[PDB]
């Protein structure tokens, strides 16, 4: 951080919007199956926890 | 002749541009014991499952 | 006399070493890459030359505001008077998809006067092929047609017309003037064109540049493509349609780039002018309306040394030859190498030819010792 | 009469004059190749042949290689290094010991 | 690195009081244009560092 | 992250030294996945300075089935006329 | 397009879609890497594009 | 006319490829194999796409689970 | 110049290391 | 002979480039926006 | 774009111009088709293209005819006169009435 | 067009030609001694 701030970014990413859209929706993709999967194993250890 | 010694000194890491880096591939346990390929043998690591 | 400026250009920074994220510059640009003003000082004239593809709605939405507020003497637009009839019987139509719909019916408007006898016949046969060919080769969908006249001209013929300002009539890119100059040119013949056309293309830059353009055109559409012209990409594609057909290149575009501009600088009322032209006659009318009204840009003068530093270089033959003489003086013998830095092109690492630099003539010659040691003093001194 | 000079590695010795000579014969031999393209464009020191995302065209250098051969008497051993901008022919040229 | 922090001290001494004979030389032949350094490219972005 | 060997072993922070003074080496950290080349040809030359790197990148590796469809279409048809050609005479 | 559009609320149109989307989701298949270099090995292939925006790159002289 | 329809490449072929938000909307509360290589799947491609080392390293660390 | 006396002088400087 | 030779336009040609404000002068275009530029052909 | 002027018959309006161009072109013929004779010889308007005794060439005079003809777009009579000096072939292109 | 065509080569050849101390300039050998002639070739 110390040394971004110093010296800033060392460039631009050179990035397709296609790309950009596509990373934001597999973000909250992983995230919402992320969701989805703690749900199930709470369902499945019921007994348990 | 330079005669390395087991130690962490930073005449040692000089010469840390001297050898290849280890190969990971053989590391740890193989679930294949050889390839029966002729054409890819000798040359190529086992896979894993 | 002959003022040689650079007229279609489209290579853009040969300069620059560019690519990853460091691009030569910026297409887009829209409303600029469209858009000239041009001033004629000796009569005090202005002139707004805009280059449209007829593909954009925006550009014509731009142009119709133009035409309102800048309120022109003359409206000069590059289309006749059948496409004017079909697209004046057009209305209720604001958007260029709608106007798109009806590119057979305004293509009706291309209407040839030529006569039924056996010559004529023959000229509009092999007229008839070489367009079909040069279609095959120019490959462009219905949504980007810059030959069709669409919105953009309407738009301007109507605000013209409610503000009672003349309008002059240019012809479309293929009127009599220019189906006569194609007439004199025997030049005409599909399988010529065809094999000349998949020649074109002879270097790998053209290719690619080639692909990237239609590439662009196949992903975003022809009102996304239209904004995304600028001068480069259009000086691209008049070299392109030069490298397929030359002379029916020279026929249209320079020819009709030079009809224009007297169109535009004499045959016009004046004192301001808003000319509706496609994209392509934009570089050969404004050059052309420079160089008769001087208004050019002022010359930079390139020296093809100036971004060469040679200063750069000496210094460094310096600095090695002064390492070098330390260097042997130190250790007492001569240097191995004279060369600054080793990079296998002579193959001296592993072959016998060294890169020794020991010239002279004769036993008396003052330079027997440069490049050795022993030019140098105990001081490390250029001399003696 | 003009008297050649008894001296030789002239072209070395005169970094800005080579330079000069590889420009003009550069231009020339890409105007005449390739005229759609480089007969609008200044060709200078630092100007190179290679796309916008530095992919090289092996016609346009091979042609480059025949025009310096031409102009300095000398091989270009096209196997080794391609001429992609004006900095790599003067490079090859005045590392060649026997340009003229 | 005492000895070759020395050397370096005297070797910088020695290339920074050189005479440089081609600072009389003709412009443009063996120095730099009278006008100077010149860029001719019309960069449309910063030069990644 | 590193593609260049002079920039890698330039000024590295990560020696035994430095990651021993701590006592965690961190697997994600072995010293065979930090640098790789480009994969496209990269050769010296001598500069005005220094050593210049050059670039040599002759095709693209990306093509898709339709340029290679549409830039065979020209020989396809010379194969059909040779062959009706031949066939006619 | 109007028919189509006609026949969308159908239920037996509506099964035949349905039992077409079922077929398609039918067979997902799981493609692993089965070289010892596994997700980081690959994951560190895929960085070229990226190296050059990273602090570790950026020029920066000792001198 | 014949050029629109076989020359005119279609703007699909070119283009990288959208995600298929038909295929994570509705679904089975379950962890099936269907589900599991969605999640493997999105996590190699978005590492395989991705800028960002700190996800990516969290999305290596998943992609081993 | 002067100036390039300066810059290159300044080319040559040893770090205090 | 001794001297390796040189042709008289070679010369001549050097002679000219020693100047500072060299330019080809034989291009179509004014490629190099020179003030002195006259179209050759 | 330099217009070319409207007002015709400009080659008789610059006698000196028009004399300038058939110099120009007489001399460029003469030193193409003779050059062991005509390369260092200046050609000025006052110069004739006979022996020293008045005896005209019949070929040189033609090769003239046909670089005024191709100079000027006019088509000279060869059998009406003979070009065998500079004054004859101004009299000759002043004399034609449509000479560009 | 009304106006009879000459070639852009053509006018500055004549603009040229205007200048009293025209002289052709291409020639092999300096046949008219003008002080600022340069062999061509
Ligand atoms: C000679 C064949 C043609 C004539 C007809 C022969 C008819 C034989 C009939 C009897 C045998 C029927 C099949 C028996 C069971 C096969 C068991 C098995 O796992 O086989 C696959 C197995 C591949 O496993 P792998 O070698 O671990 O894979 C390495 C790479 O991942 C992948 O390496 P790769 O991509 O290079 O391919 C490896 C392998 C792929 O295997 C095949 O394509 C199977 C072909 C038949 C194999 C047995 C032929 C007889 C050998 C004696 O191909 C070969 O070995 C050559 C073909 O191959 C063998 O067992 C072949 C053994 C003999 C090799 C030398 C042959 C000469
Ligand atoms: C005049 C009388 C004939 C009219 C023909 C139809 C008509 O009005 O066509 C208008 C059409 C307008 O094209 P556009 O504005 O590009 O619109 C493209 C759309 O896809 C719209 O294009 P399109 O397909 O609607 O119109 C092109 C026309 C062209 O097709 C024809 O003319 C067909 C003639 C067939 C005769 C029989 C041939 C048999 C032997 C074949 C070998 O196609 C047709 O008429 C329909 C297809 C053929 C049906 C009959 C087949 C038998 O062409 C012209 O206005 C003339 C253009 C002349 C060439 C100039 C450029 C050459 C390429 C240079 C490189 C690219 C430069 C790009 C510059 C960008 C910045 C400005
Ligand atoms: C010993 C004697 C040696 C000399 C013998 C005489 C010359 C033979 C070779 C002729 C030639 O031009 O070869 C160059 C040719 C490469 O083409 P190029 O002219 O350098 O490419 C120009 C641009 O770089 C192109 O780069 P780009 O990425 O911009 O363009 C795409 C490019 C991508 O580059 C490649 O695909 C090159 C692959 C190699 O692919 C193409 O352009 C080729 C495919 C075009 C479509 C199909 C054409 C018709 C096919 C036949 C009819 C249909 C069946 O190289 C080869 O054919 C073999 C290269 C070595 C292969 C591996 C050997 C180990
Ligand atoms: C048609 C005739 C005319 C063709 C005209 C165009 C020719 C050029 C095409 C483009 C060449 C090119 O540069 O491509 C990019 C491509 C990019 O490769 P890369 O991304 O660097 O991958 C590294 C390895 O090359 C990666 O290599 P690899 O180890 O992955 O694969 C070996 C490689 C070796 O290729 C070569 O060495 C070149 C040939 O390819 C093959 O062996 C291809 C044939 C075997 C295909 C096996 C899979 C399909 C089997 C089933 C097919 C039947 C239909 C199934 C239907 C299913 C139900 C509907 O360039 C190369 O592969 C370099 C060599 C280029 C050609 C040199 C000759
Ligand atoms: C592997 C094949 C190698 C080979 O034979 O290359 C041909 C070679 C291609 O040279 P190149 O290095 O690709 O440079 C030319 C450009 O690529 C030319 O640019 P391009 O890539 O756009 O052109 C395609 C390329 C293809 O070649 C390659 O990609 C080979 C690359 C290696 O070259 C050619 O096709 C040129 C050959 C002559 C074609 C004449 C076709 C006439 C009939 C056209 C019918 C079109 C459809 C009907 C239209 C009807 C009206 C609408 O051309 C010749 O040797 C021409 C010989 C003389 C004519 C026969």
């Amino acid at each position: 951080k110390q040394f971004e701030e110093r010296y800033g970014r060392a460039g631009q990413i050179n990035i397709s919007k296609v790309t950009y859209s596509t990373l934001i929706d597999v973000e909250k993709a992983v995230l919402k199956m992320d969701r989805l999967f703690r749900k199930v194993a709470k369902f499945e250890n019921r007994a348990f926890i | 002749l330079v005669r390395l010694r087991n130690e962490y000194s930073p005449e040692m890491d000089y010469y840390l541009s001297n050898f290849h880096p280890y190969e990971m591939q053989e590391m740890g346990e193989s679930d294949t014991t050889v390839l029966m390929s002729p054409y890819k043998y000798a040359s190529h690591y086992e896979y894993t499952q | 006399m002959i003022s040689a400026r650079a007229v279609h250009r489209f290579l853009r920074n040969p300069n620059l070493e560019t690519g990853a994220a460091f691009r030569a510059g910026t297409r887009f640009d829209p409303f600029k890459n469209t858009l000239t003003v041009l001033k004629d000082p000796q009569n005090g004239r202005t002139l707004y030359l805009i280059g449209t593809t007829n593909s954009s709605t925006l550009l014509a939405n731009r142009t119709k505001d133009l035409v309102q507020k800048e309120k022109p003497d003359a409206v000069f637009v590059q289309t006749n008077k059948e496409w004017w009839n079909l697209a004046k019987n057009i209305q209720d139509v604001k958007c260029q998809q709608e106007l798109n719909r009806y590119n057979d019916l305004l293509s009706q408007a291309y209407t040839l006067s030529l006569d039924n006898t056996i010559r004529n016949l023959v000229f509009k046969a092999k007229f008839y092929s070489w367009l079909f060919v040069i279609n095959w080769f120019k490959a462009f969908p219905d949504d980007f047609h810059p030959f069709i006249p669409g919105l953009e001209m309407k738009f301007a013929i109507e605000e013209a017309n409610k503000q009672n300002i003349p309008v002059v009539l240019g012809g479309l890119e293929v009127d009599d003037v220019t189906l006569s100059a194609l007439k004199v040119e025997p030049r005409l013949d599909p399988f010529s064109q065809l094999y000349y056309g998949y020649r074109a293309l002879h270097n790998s830059f053209w290719r690619r540049e080639h692909f990237d353009n239609y590439a662009t055109l196949d992903v975003v559409g022809g009102e996304a493509y239209a904004e995304s012209m600028d001068r480069f990409r259009t000086n691209w594609f008049v070299k392109y349609f030069e490298k397929l057909a030359p002379y029916q290149k020279k026929i249209i575009v320079d020819q009709k780039d030079l009809d224009l501009f007297y169109a535009l600088y004499r045959d016009t009322p004046g004192k301001k002018i808003v000319a509706v032209v496609n994209q392509w006659h934009v570089p050969g009318i404004e050059n052309h309306w420079k160089s008769a009204t001087n208004t050019h840009e002022p010359l930079k003068a390139i020296n093809p040394i100036g971004d060469m530093d040679i200063n750069k270089y000496m210094e460094s033959q310096l600095v090695n030859d002064t390492l070098r003489a330390f260097v042997s003086k130190v250790g007492k013998t001569e240097p191995a190498t004279w060369k600054n830095y080793s990079t296998i092109y002579h193959k001296d690492n592993y072959e016998a030819e060294r890169v020794r630099h020991v010239a002279f003539v004769d036993h008396k010659d003052p330079h027997m010792y440069h490049g050795l040691p022993q030019d140098y003093d105990d001081n490390i001194k250029p001399k003696h | 009469y003009n008297f050649p000079e008894y001296r030789t590695g002239g072209v070395q010795a005169n970094p800005g004059i080579t330079a000069k000579r590889i420009i003009k014969c550069i231009g020339e031999r890409l105007r005449k190749y390739d005229p759609a393209r480089w007969e609008n464009v200044p060709i200078t020191f630092k100007t190179h042949f290679r796309d916008e995302n530095g992919y090289s065209d092996v016609a346009t250098s091979i042609q480059i290689h025949d025009a310096l051969e031409r102009e300095f008497g000398i091989d270009i051993k096209d196997r080794l290094a391609l001429v992609t901008d004006v900095e790599t022919a003067f490079y090859i040229v005045m590392s060649h010991h026997d340009p003229l | 690195f005492k000895r070759n922090l020395q050397m370096q001290r005297k070797v910088h001494d020695i290339l920074q009081k050189m005479d440089r004979p081609y600072l009389r030389g003709v412009p443009g032949v063996t120095k730099n244009i009278s006008a100077g350094l010149q860029d001719y490219s019309a960069p449309v972005s910063k030069k990644s560092q | 992250m590193f593609r260049w060997l002079f920039l890698y072993w330039y000024n590295s922070t990560d020696t035994p030294s430095a990651i021993a003074k701590v006592n965690l080496w961190s697997y994600i950290n072995l010293r065979l996945f930090k640098a790789r080349l480009s994969s496209s040809i990269a050769y010296y030359i001598l500069g005005l300075n220094n050593l210049e790197l050059k670039k040599l990148k002759i095709f693209y590796k990306n093509t898709y089935f339709d340029y290679i469809y549409l830039k065979s279409i020209p020989c396809l048809f010379l194969i059909i006329f040779f062959t009706n050609l031949y066939l006619f005479l | 397009l109007f028919l189509i559009n006609n026949y969308k609320a159908y239920k037996i149109n509506t099964f035949f879609l349905y039992i077409y989307i079922y077929l398609n989701n039918l067979n997902i298949i799981w493609y692993p890497i089965f070289k010892a270099y596994s997700i980081f090995g690959y994951y560190k292939s895929t960085r070229l594009n990226f190296i050059d925006t990273k602090n570790e790159n950026i020029k920066r002289i000792k001198y | 006319m014949i050029w629109k329809y076989l020359q005119r490449t279609n703007r699909g072929n070119i283009i990288q490829a959208g995600l298929q938000h038909r295929k994570f909307e509705n679904l089975p509360f379950k962890q099936n194999f269907d589900n599991l290589t969605k999640a493997y799947d999105l996590r190699m491609w978005y590492i395989s796409n991705s800028p960002h080392e700190a996800k990516n390293l969290e999305y290596v660390n998943e992609l081993e689970a | 110049d002067e100036a390039y006396l300066n810059e290159v002088r300044q080319r040559y400087v040893t770090p205090d290391m | 002979r001794k001297e390796l030779w040189r042709s008289q336009d070679a010369l001549q040609e050097e002679e000219l480039m020693v100047n500072e404000n060299w330019y080809p002068k034989n291009t179509q275009y004014n490629i190099y926006n020179q003030p002195d530029f006259i179209k050759p052909k």
